[PDB]
DNA sequence: TTTTTATGTACTCGTAGTGTCTGC
DNA sequence: GCAGACACTACGAGTACATA
């Protein structure tokens, strides 16, 4: 047993002093801090006139433009970078948007799950597009039992299909959501 | 008087300092190292500076040599997970019959996908830190996970105060003098070495190398001075002709860069961003980015590049 | 001090307990399990000249298996481990004492709160099916007067309430009933059944062996039903 | 023109040195690693009748392990390598010799600065202990008047200070003191008794292993210190 | 219905052709490739009771690889497939028969335009040589009376110019000249003996492999030529 | 005061399953 | 007469990159 009144080394020492590496793996995970990442704060520097100095930060014209796509006052420069900003340097992209966005004071933010599984499930079945799939459901909600076609498609709801739309934790409350359809 | 590694031939490492007192650091940092060596045991230290060649790996080795430590030097890129659990633990748990402090230098540790090995190192520092210590030398400090900086003593290199910079450059001007004394290089003009140290400062590896490249004559006459002060070019002729609105030279420089259009347009945007006024920064990236957008659509690429030159000359308010 | 095959086999077995059992001068060997949940002790044929710490015993014996059996193992001139062979000389590094955990004291066996036994050739046949039919935690209890062993797969049985394999071994002369529930990940015996000696106190409760070669101890489990 | 299984066994060894090989007609074969690290030469029992360069010698023999040993090899009119079997035939493409880094002429090894003589089982034990002690670089030097080999763990040893092995080999009748370092990765010779020839002049150096049919020139390490 | 070892291995083979399979009452199982290039059929010893369609045949066999051989595969009272073990019980969701592309049309092979037989070790050597020689297409023609299989590198060799392997399979009797090219990719038969049946007339054709248990009908590449 | 969208490509690392070789 | 253990491959993960 435990030698009672001896000093117990920390769990790192316990795992490390044992060639049991699965516990050492648990020891390293204790410092993961992946929830404590960074992400942007360059947009805030764009509309605040702050020394961003991106270089190593993850720059995405896809994203950085689409964030200013919500604010219509920043849209003239976003419309330009959409036009001619293709093939323009990342460092140049932030530098153009520096003197291009008006004032700063970074602001707020920027179609549901149980519908979007049916829409994407009808789309793959009949090999149609989103637009066509969306209309299919809307007409099927009105007519010859959409509940019937839900059962026709209970077999091809794989976890690869599911997790592809909303990973998080829903694709398990959605996996066995459309289970009860018989 | 300078430590030489008489098997090196490469200058930039033949005269790599051996001790802290041979290193050129800011006075507080240099004092903080001499005190860390005086206290016997090395703490967990992260030496970092984004500008390379400031003294990181030298000081890391100088601390191990001053203390006379059983140093395990490792290339941080080969410091994978099976390494931290492998030869790292085997060394940390070795018997220190010698009494010298076991210290592991992980050179160039900041890396992309070494995350699992990086957190393992943190958890490793709760077990075997009783025995050994770890010196980290990195360029990007962020490439290092936050738990390590939380534990390690982070000493930022290459960020000196003004008074610290002045004394450091003066020390370096004396170093390159003692290099030229020991290598066989004649210092005909002392303003060469001063401009050598000053032009490329914080990188001490690069300025020693530049002395090697300018030692091709064996003497540092004022001609070599005119070389070091010659601010080179890249595309200095186009920037010059754009500020002067010289339509003749823009007309003759467009066939010069129509060959490598995509590089030149990118290099031109980089250079004008510094030389042009802020209200012109808007029109600059719009004129260039549009010209590059239609690159290849334009039938004559040379004339299209002259079009960029004329468009910039008329629209750029210069500094 | 050459090590024989009996010593190396017990050392190999003691390696399954601690990652690197440090040994002391004499002929007594002991290994507290990394944390403090299993113990082993044994006397063996070969004399120990020096008390050293070992780091990775399994590789150390693996290095020993490359030289002759009568390789004179000495303590190296620099304080490590010299394995003198015919032409070669392997220098196995000595370990730091603070980097491995050994028994601070060879654990005194308390007065047995209960005494029993297993068999003679059932251990080999007992642990064979025990590992085969995926059962973790094992129990020891009195039934029909006799004390028997019968565990449950705590995986598909987090609440301990099943049955898998019984073993009748002998009757229990005592007049009190209990049930201890040792974790499987703690037992690892050499061939040949030994003597099983039980013990229990308030919020403690070990359980150990006595053997022709070694004595093996295990741990308590808080939620164990004690009668003593 | 069939290849005996000892000749191919020697060929699969040469493939460790260089991923390809350029072999001309005759009984003599050779190869050198691209990084000028190792060089092997050997005369063998079979006879090659035609010059051929093989871009992937490893895959060639791995495919040649799929036809019967009586397979008749030849230069097909399909200008490659014809592997005639009892029923099947393999047309392995001959490669442009310019794409195979090979010694254009056999390396005439200079007069040895020091001569010793490793035994096959001594070499065998040296490889077994290296895989157990993570021995990556070894040094052959003088110890109390005898030529010995000492392995280290350059990863943990760095400066190469802590000795981890000592295969006492022959005796040294000269007066010179040398410390030749070889990288274990460049020990691409197959097991077998070898007469070890050492040479080093200034900042140069190489080691040669004379075999009962196969010779090997392995390169010394940057830190090799000698007084020749 | 009980699934034995030989039948699950067949289903493990039929899974490679189609990600799932549709099987109706009887002992005849059949699947076709989604694009329609490889058709496989098999009469088996295990008899299945109901009609079922499995979309994830690969995952179905993986989940079955935990239940004992007594595995009771039954239909659920609602419709799914429950797997009864000696102890545990699993529930697998069945899929609609139109989700799995079924062959549905087991029209018999016509008259064999050419007939030979390939051994088990001959198919073995073809698949093992191609693994080492990167052979992606094989063509079955006649050479000097006996018919052979030639393997090429369609990517490294546009119009199948240079052979890389040739396997003879007996002699041809009639006075016909042809060259049926089969893609090695869409050739998914399991190891064993196969009486090779070759049918082709005009611009259509196919290759049928008659195994001792199952049949594989693959398609011939368009480049194939014949004078039938 | 916010936190994500598609396709295709190339590389590294870790681990885990599979393959070829060897014992006092 | 096979196991062991190194040796090899495949794959999930994570990463960085260039496009529209
Ligand atoms: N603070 C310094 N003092 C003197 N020499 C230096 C200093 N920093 C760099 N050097 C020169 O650069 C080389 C060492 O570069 P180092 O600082 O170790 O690389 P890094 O800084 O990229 O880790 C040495 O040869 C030395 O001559
Ligand atoms: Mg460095």
């Amino acid at each position: 047993s435990l030698f009672k009144d001896d000093i117990q080394l920390n769990e790192h020492q316990v795992a490390w002093y044992s060639k049991d590496w699965t516990a050492v793996q648990s020891a390293a995970d204790s410092f993961k801090e992946k929830a404590e990442n960074e992400f942007f704060e360059i947009i805030g520097a764009i509309n605040n006139k702050t020394k961003c100095s991106i270089a190593q930060k993850d720059y995405s014209k896809f994203m950085v433009e689409n964030a200013l796509s919500q604010f219509p006052e920043c849209m003239p420069a976003v419309y330009a970078m959409n036009l001619i900003g293709s093939g323009l340097s990342d460092e140049a992209h932030f530098n153009y948007l520096m003197a291009a966005v008006p004032r700063g004071k970074r602001y707020g933010k920027w179609e549901d799950s149980t519908e979007v599984l049916i829409i994407k499930l009808l789309a793959k079945r009949y090999q149609v597009n989103t637009n066509d799939a969306i209309n299919y459901k809307s007409i099927l909600t009105k007519n010859g039992k959409l509940p019937l076609v839900l059962k026709e498609l209970k077999g091809l709801v794989t976890d690869d299909f599911l997790k592809e739309v909303t990973k998080n934790v829903k694709e398990q409350k959605q996996l066995k959501k459309l289970a009860l359809e018989w | 008087m300078i430590t030489v590694n008489e098997k090196e031939h490469i200058l930039e490492q033949k005269y790599r300092p051996s001790t802290i007192d041979e290193c050129i650091l800011p006075a507080f940092d240099k004092e903080t190292f001499k005190s860390i060596t005086s206290k016997g045991k090395i703490p967990h230290i992260i030496l970092h500076s984004p500008s390379p060649g400031t003294g990181k790996t030298t000081v890391a080795k100088a601390l191990c040599h001053d203390v006379n430590a059983d140093m395990m030097f490792v290339n941080g890129s080969d410091c994978k997970i099976d390494f931290v659990r492998g030869p790292l633990t085997n060394f940390a748990s070795a018997a220190s019959f010698d009494g010298r402090q076991k210290v592991i230098v992980i050179d160039e540790f900041c890396r992309s996908g070494l995350a699992e090995s990086q957190r393992h190192l943190r958890s490793f520092m709760e077990a075997y830190s009783s025995n050994c210590s770890i010196i980290i030398t990195a360029n990007n400090i962020d490439g290092i996970i936050k738990p390590l900086q939380s534990r390690c003593r982070v000493i930022t290199f290459g960020q000196p105060t003004d008074e610290d910079k002045i004394e450091m450059m003066k020390q370096m001007i004396r170093r390159l003098t003692e290099i030229c004394k020991h290598e066989g290089i004649a210092i005909a003009d002392m303003k060469v070495v001063a401009a050598l140290v000053k032009k490329n400062f914080p990188d001490f590896r690069k300025t020693i190398g530049e002395l090697d490249s300018y030692s091709s004559k064996g003497v540092l006459d004022a001609g070599i001075l005119s070389l070091v002060t010659n601010d080179r070019g890249a595309i200095d002729d186009v920037l010059e002709s754009l500020k002067n609105k010289d339509v003749k030279q823009l007309r003759a420089l467009a066939p010069k860069y129509a060959a490598d259009y995509s590089w030149f347009v990118g290099k031109l945007a980089e250079e004008i961003y510094s030389r042009v006024t802020p209200q012109s920064i808007i029109r600059m990236y719009e004129i260039v980015g549009e010209n590059n957008q239609y690159h290849g659509i334009a039938a004559n690429t040379e004339l299209h590049l002259a079009y960029l030159f004329i468009q910039l000359a008329c629209e750029m308010q210069w500094k | 001090m050459k090590l024989s095959k009996d010593t190396t086999a017990l050392l190999k077995n003691f390696a399954t307990i601690n990652s690197g059992i440090m040994l002391k001068s004499g002929q007594f060997i002991m290994t507290r399990a990394v944390n403090g949940t299993t113990y082993a002790e044994a006397n063996i044929s070969d004399v120990i000249d020096f008390d050293v710490a070992i780091y990775d015993l399994n590789g150390f014996l693996g290095i020993l298996s490359l030289v002759n059996d009568d390789a004179e193992i000495s303590q190296s001139e620099d304080g490590n481990i010299k394995i003198a062979d015919a032409r070669s000389t392997i220098f196995w590094p000595a370990a730091d004492p603070s980097t491995v955990v050994a028994p601070n004291k060879p654990i005194p066996f308390p007065v047995a709160s209960a005494v029993t036994e297993i068999k003679a050739e059932d251990l080999q046949q007992l642990l064979r099916v025990s590992r085969g039919l995926q059962i973790d935690t094992i129990a020891i209890t009195v039934k029909e007067g006799k004390i028997v062993i019968n565990g449950f797969n705590k995986v598909e049985d987090s609440a301990l309430t099943r049955v898998k394999y019984s073993l009748t071994l002998g009757d229990y002369d005592g007049e009190n009933t209990f049930n201890f529930i040792i974790n499987m990940a703690n037992m690892k015996m050499q061939p040949g059944n030994y003597k099983l000696l039980l013990w229990a106190k308030g919020k403690q409760g070990a359980a150990k062996f006595e053997g022709e070669h070694a004595n093996y101890v295990v741990a308590l489990e808080a939620d164990s039903t004690h009668d003593f």
